């Protein structure tokens, strides 16, 4: 009676039928050791903070203990505030922000310091950084600070506020010089439409050196770059060839082939890999809570989400000592959290592609910062 | 409009008592009420603002609480300067109807009413009137009854009663009764009696005079 | 310290005007608002009206066509004009200062003046003495009294030996009968002082300015 | 009696004092406002949500208050769903959010017009990340369109415990490109700290240039960079040459410091002036409702803020449509609004610093 | 001198109390630990000449 | 705050040594000087000696060859060594710090410890009761007493019912006769409490640690 077999886990999702639902259900399907995690998912819009707040309070009043979900630019600091107030941990594969606390577990690793390492490898002075309007605020900050430190000339280009005639005028300005160094940072569902816009203009391809700052470089539709001068170089967290990730690949292919699963495959996503590894983190954390013989009590008989004053649930810090000490080698490689709730001890590969040449330059980490191969 | 009311009309307390004064309203005012003190001369000052805070200039001995329609002011220790009339004022809707108001009083020993009856003077009888006076001084509390008798017959007409405030020295009270009649009504009666009924004695103290 | 003082004529005829003057000090009347309120004897206090620091003025809904307010910031005075007075205007008038302290509060109020609206004529009072009659020394303190009957209007000032004898002085309030004021005063002197010492009661009526001394 | 809600940050003493002055000054005869004051935090969205639901439980018709950059989307979402208007003197947002009425006009377009008047190509831009990143994206788009050299550096990521070697390294790295020109975009406290550190390291002599990108250019201490020699520009919304503004200062400086904290000054902060103007705007709108004979009266039974589905009440939709129908004259000059909630037909003075003090050189509007 | 340190103008002067001595350091260690209410002008790291 | 407490043996034989320890707090003994002084009962207080912060030390002119001073700045303690003790050494000892405030003054003094120099032997005391004799209730308060005779050395701790009965406790001081201490203690209990409630006097002699309880 130290721990019940059913631990309620709240979940928040933007879509009804997507790849992340199947990845989350498969990641819960491997649970054979006690306790069993009962999912309580909410298919909710993310851009409305009222609906996100109401689903958060409904899951908190229903009696969850850890919430796994996603957020957006309009929900970067509301969830951080509610989780720092109610002392309830939130685990997410979304874009990492600068200001956070110990309760927000950002599964996606950092990206700006690897970009600094690549630009230091190629020794650039003048280039054009295209940023997404939804997440280009933390990476663009460090890029402009490094440009001020190392005397660079960065031309910042927004995506949302610029119309297609603005794109025509900016590339008309960029086609007046010899070398054309462009670094694009946006999400892949936007990057498909952006690269569809670009390939009607890069028919020459001479001098166009692109860097797509994204962990899903193998997932980008690069078939529009055929017979072009694409100097495109990207990052990769999971290239799906290592023995334990290929074992996980074989496991979910067998779980597909046994009876059935949800929405299909062969175009994977790194967000699904982060989802699987985060649910594995939560499973190892509840197994650590079970094998340390620490009880998790509850008195939530329709507990109020919004009270005056705040009532801190004091058991959650034990969960903070359970989720932080998770240490393994999963589908995204070395899975390990720091003291602040971000990814530490991780490795990002650098892949350059030109004229059907899939070449591995080297890798990147935090101690031997960037090495080639 | 919004009718304000207070059940307590006169409160009795001593020096150093945590006295509470409650107040009710016709509806919820969302704690938009104030408590003010008014001295016996007529000068009024503010004591507690917004039913929970204290104004700059008042001491830290008073406070307030309450919710909905039921508010209350509280005093930790009553002082000599704290002997005043407490009034509640609501500020929800126009017109701002104030409370009924309560009056504090100092508790002392229950003293018997010293009664003194005086007949009319000869100069008043030369004008055609006669005002028999009855002074009941040094009594505690103010609950007392007066009865006039003209040769055994109780008379209720022509009786005037005047009550005074509590003295700040002995914490007692004084009352005046006046029986005003004509000269022919005063000459037709010989014995006039005044009876004072107090809480200290179940039998009324009777003071009688002959002619 | 901020102090407010209300003053008026006191005695006014029916269906006439009434000018009340409220003098405030210790603060400034250019940034705060004033409020004039009435108080009936034995009934609840009602708010008559209010004026703001910016010139806005409002009144009650029942007598909005009977009250007006003017102000002078140089003398810090508030003049309240009330017309169409009736017999039920024998009340008190008070003036207070308004403020915003998360609620519309009344912080600094005044003393308030008594206005008696009657068509009677001002007459001087009649003073009569009152002794115990019997010369039996029941105690060391003997009480005497003075009755001022037939006065108009209220109030008067009754003192004992020009304010020298202040031991056991029991001054009572006045009553009204047939538009005539009747007041009583009592003094408690020693048994050996009366009648060895002169005890004279002085009654001053400010309506007729009548000074009456009665030993 | 109109019940409204009021949210104020812990530390806003001058703004609440000007709010009290505006509530005493703009009292009407037909009705009376009743603010419910909630002095809670502004960065913690949990306390902001608690104060919002506490004001919504009282059944209010409008909510006044500030918001932080970490809580702007929370305010826009909670005020767009429940269809309750929100009047604010805080920074402008990126988008047309319903039921959000703002008191601060645009600062980005005035700054771009000032650069295009001063005929510049290369400068530094020391900004702060507490009011969004709108002006930064605007000047980066204008630098991409006009081929400028902008060295854009944030300064808000530096603590108050080691802000002596970081600022020295920052202004040493700014001397690598020999930057003779820095535009400062910080709040009312960080501007004074940066100017004090510049005076400490000695970078205010004739040869440099500075622009204080705020509405309260006279709110900071300018006696310390008056005799320096570097001509300093800025923007002002409170023109002290107006008769109404001079009368408000004459009624402001004579107030008690203990009765009104932060009111015994010769000047006034721009947020306090926008609060005093917003009180006039709300009073004029509620007077227009009292004059149009529109009955929207209800009680304090609006329900819980977390109702599913949270049903709106349609008579609030007119209230925002009333707020767009307000064109008055206050301390910010003309006040006229659009259908979205932004300010139109406004005027901002451009102040340059002379030897004798601040001197106006001209004005700027959006139609010219 | 903390206000004319980072300016760039070079500053010379004369000193009579060398703070690098042992007896001076012992006197400063016995000086800065004194109560200001008992000894006014004593809670400093330096001392006037 | 600065404090000082003196401690020692209290009882020692003649022609022997005497080590007193003065513990000071609230300040430091590295930059100030410390003086030690004696005090006879009923006579004038005399300064024994002084030591400076810089190692300088001086003594009185009468007993310069009988006192020595040392200090431990780590414990902030002062050790006073006194030899050649006579029969007139039954005195008190105190310690103080020196300061300059336009004059050489003693700023923070101590409580002082009592030293009795005698060659007598330590023996346990003898407790005897003392009642009023007559049981006539002259008042509501009845007084009882305990006489502790034959004690060595001074003093002892005399309480009533382990410090619970502290109403009207009149403990008298001890006297010396033939090197024997005689003390008396008196308590005032109610008339109905005795002999209904047990009032037991507890005398603890710390020289022999003798605890005697007498009901
Ligand atoms: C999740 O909720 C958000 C918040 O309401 C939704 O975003 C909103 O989308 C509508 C689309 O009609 C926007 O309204 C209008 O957009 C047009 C675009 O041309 C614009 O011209 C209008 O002025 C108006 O803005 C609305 O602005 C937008 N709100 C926000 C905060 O972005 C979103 O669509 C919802 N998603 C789902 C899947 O339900
Ligand atoms: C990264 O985490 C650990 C803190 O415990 C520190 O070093 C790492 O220690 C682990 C021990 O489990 C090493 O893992 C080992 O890897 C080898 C293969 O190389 C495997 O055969 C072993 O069974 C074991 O799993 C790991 O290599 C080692 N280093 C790194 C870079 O992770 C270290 O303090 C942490 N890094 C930082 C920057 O603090
Ligand atoms: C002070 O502001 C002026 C802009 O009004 C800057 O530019 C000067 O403009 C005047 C025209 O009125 C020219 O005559 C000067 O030659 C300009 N200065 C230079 C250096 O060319 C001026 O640079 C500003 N001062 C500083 C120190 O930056
Ligand atoms: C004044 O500041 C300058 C900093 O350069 C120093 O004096 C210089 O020393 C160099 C040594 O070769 C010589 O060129 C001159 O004596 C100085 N330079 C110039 C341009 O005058 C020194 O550190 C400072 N203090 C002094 C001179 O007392
Ligand atoms: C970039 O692309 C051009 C295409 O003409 C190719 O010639 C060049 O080698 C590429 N550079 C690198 C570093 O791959
Ligand atoms: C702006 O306001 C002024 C002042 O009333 C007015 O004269 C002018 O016509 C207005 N302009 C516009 C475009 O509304």
């Amino acid at each position: 009676a130290n721990f019940p077999n059913n631990i309620q886990i709240g979940g928040l999702f933007p879509n009804q039928q997507s790849q992340e639902h199947a990845a989350f259900r498969f990641a819960l399907s491997q649970l054979t050791e006690p306790p069993k995690l009962l999912p309580q998912i909410d298919i909710v819009n993310i851009s409305d903070s009222f609906e996100m707040t109401y689903r958060f309070c409904s899951q908190f009043s229903k009696g969850v203990y850890a919430i796994f979900g996603f957020y957006e630019r309009r929900t970067v600091n509301m969830l951080t505030s509610f989780c720092g107030a109610l002392h309830v941990c939130f685990i997410t594969p979304s874009f990492p922000v600068d200001t956070s606390n110990q309760f927000v577990l950002q599964l996606r690793p950092e990206l700006q310091e690897a970009l600094i390492s690549i630009i230091d490898h190629y020794k650039w002075q003048t280039f054009v950084y295209i940023y997404d309007a939804d997440r280009g605020l933390s990476v663009l900050q460090r890029v402009l600070d490094t440009a001020a430190e190392k005397n660079w000339q960065v031309t910042a280009v927004n995506i949302l506020t610029t119309t297609e005639e603005g794109y025509r005028m900016l590339f008309q300005d960029l086609e007046k010089k010899k070398e054309r160094l462009v670094v694009v940072d946006c999400e892949s569902e936007r990057l498909n439409a952006i690269l569809g816009q670009i390939v009607k203009l890069e028919k020459n391809g001479i001098g166009y050196h692109y860097i797509l700052a994204n962990l899903g470089f193998m997932d980008i539709d690069l078939n529009k770059f055929k017979e072009s001068g694409a100097n495109v170089t990207g990052f990769q967290l999971v290239n799906y060839t290592d023995t334990i990730p290929a074992r996980i690949m074989q496991q979910w292919r067998t779980s597909d082939s046994r009876d059935h699963t949800r929405v299909d495959w062969k175009r994977p996503k790194y967000t699904s890999a982060l989802t699987y590894d985060g649910v594995k983190v939560m499973a190892e954390a509840f197994q650590s809570l079970r094998r340390q013989r620490i009880d998790i009590s509850r008195r939530g008989n329709a507990g109020d989400c919004l009270a005056n004053p705040a009532v801190p649930w004091g058991q959650g810090i034990d969960i903070q000592r359970a989720l932080q000490q998770v240490r393994f080698e999963g589908l995204t490689g070395n899975v390990q959290f720091n003291e602040k709730g971000r990814r530490t001890n991780y490795t990002l590969h650098v892949i350059e592609m030109k004229h059907d040449g899939i070449r591995k330059i080297g890798y990147w980490n935090e101690d031997d910062k960037f090495v080639p191969a | 409009e919004i009718q304000m009311t207070q059940t307590t009309s006169s409160l009795s307390a001593s020096l150093g008592d945590r006295v509470t004064i409650s107040c009710r309203a016709s509806q919820d005012i969302s704690n938009y009420l104030s408590w003010y003190q008014q001295k016996p001369d007529g000068t009024v000052k503010l004591l507690i603002y917004y039913t929970s805070r204290l104004h700059s200039g008042v001491p830290s001995r008073f406070s307030g609480s309450g919710s909905g329609i039921d508010y209350s002011l509280t005093i930790n220790n009553l002082e000599q300067e704290d002997f005043a009339t407490y009034f509640c004022q609501q500020g929800n809707t126009l017109p701002l109807t104030f409370g009924a108001g309560t009056k504090l009083e100092l508790k002392r020993a229950d003293a018997a009413p010293t009664v003194s009856i005086f007949p009319p003077s000869s100069e008043q009888l030369t004008s055609g009137g006669a005002s028999v006076v009855c002074f009941l001084n040094n009594f505690y509390p103010k609950d007392i009854n007066v009865k006039w008798k003209i040769d055994g017959s109780e008379r209720q007409n022509g009786v005037l009663n005047s009550w005074t405030d509590q003295d700040s020295k002995d914490s007692t009270y004084s009352m005046s009764s006046t029986l005003t009649l004509t000269k022919d009504e005063y000459e037709r009666h010989n014995s006039y009696t005044c009876e004072a009924t107090h809480k200290t004695s179940t039998s009324p103290i009777v003071k009688s005079f002959n002619r | 310290q901020a102090q407010l003082k209300e003053s008026g004529p006191g005695l006014v005829a029916p269906s006439q005007s009434l000018s009340i003057t409220c003098t405030v000090s210790g603060f400034s009347l250019t940034n705060y608002g004033v409020h004039w309120v009435r108080q009936p004897p034995g009934k609840g206090l009602e708010w008559l009206g209010v004026i703001w620091a910016g010139g806005s003025t409002n009144y009650n809904s029942a007598l909005m066509s009977r009250v007006s307010i003017s102000k002078d910031n140089s003398k810090s005075q508030v003049f309240l004009k009330m017309n169409s007075l009736q017999t039920d205007d024998t009340v008190m008038y008070y003036c207070a200062r308004e403020d915003y302290d998360y609620d519309w509060h009344f912080d600094v109020w005044g003393a308030g003046t008594t206005v008696t609206v009657s068509s009677a004529k001002t007459t001087p009072p009649s003073v009569y003495p009152l002794a115990p009659g019997s010369a039996a020394q029941t105690n060391s303190m003997v009480t005497l009294g003075c009755l001022v009957k037939g006065y108009f209007p209220e109030p008067v000032t009754v003192t004992w030996n020009s304010g020298s004898l202040s031991s056991g002085v029991h001054t009572f309030p006045a009553v009204l009968q047939s538009d005539l004021y009747t007041l009583s005063s009592s003094v408690t002197v020693p048994s050996s002082t009366w009648p060895s010492e002169t005890v004279t009661c002085n009654v001053a009526h400010p309506a007729s300015s009548t000074k009456v001394d009665k030993k | 009696s109109i019940q409204i809600g009021g949210l104020f940050p812990r530390g806003a003493d001058q703004e609440y004092s000007a709010f009290r002055v505006g509530m005493v000054q703009f009292s009407t005869s037909e009705f009376r406002l009743t603010p419910h004051i909630d002095n809670l935090e502004v960065a913690n969205s949990f306390a902001v949500t608690n104060a919002f639901c506490s004001q919504f439980s009282r059944g209010v018709y409008a909510i006044f208050g500030f918001y932080d950059k970490k809580s702007v989307n929370t305010i826009t979402s909670f005020c767009g769903t429940l269809h309750v208007s929100f009047i604010t003197p805080s920074f402008p947002t990126d988008g047309t959010h319903p039921f959000v009425i703002q008191m601060r006009p645009d600062l980005k377009g005035a700054l771009l017009s000032l650069i295009e008047y001063y005929q510049w190509d290369k400068f530094a831009y020391l900004y702060d990340s507490d009011r969004g990143l709108s002006t930064l994206q605007a000047v980066l788009d204008s630098a991409a369109e006009k081929k400028w050299q902008v060295t854009a550096i944030n300064v808000g990521n530096i603590n108050n415990d080691k802000k002596d070697e970081t600022y020295r390294s920052l202004f040493q790295d700014l001397e690598l490109k020999k930057e003779r020109r820095v535009i400062l975009d910080c709040e009312r406290d960080k501007v004074n700290d940066i100017v004090d550190q510049v005076i400490t390291i000695g970078k205010h002599v004739k040869g440099y240039h500075y622009i204080i990108a705020n509405l309260g250019f006279t709110d900071g201490d300018l006696l310390k960079i008056q005799f320096g020699g570097a001509n300093v520009s800025g923007f002002q919304i409170v023109d002290y040459d107006d008769s109404l503004v001079s009368k408000f200062i004459e009624r402001w400086s004579t107030l008690e410091e203990k009765e009104y904290p932060g009111a015994h000054t010769a000047t006034i902060k721009y947020t306090s002036a926008l609060t005093y103007d917003a009180v006039q705007v709300m009073t004029e709108a509620f007077r227009n409702l009292r004059k149009q004979r529109i009955e929207i009266s209800r009680r304090g039974n609006a329900g819980d803020c977390l109702a599913n589905p949270a049903v709106p009440w349609g008579q609030g939709v007119e209230i925002e449509r009333a707020l767009k129908q307000v064109q008055v004259e206050g301390l910010s000059g003309n006040i006229k609004f659009d259908q979205n909630g932004k300010r139109i037909n406004y005027t901002i003075n451009i102040m340059e610093l002379k030897t004798n003090g601040p001197r106006k050189i001209g004005y700027w509007s959006e139609v010219d």
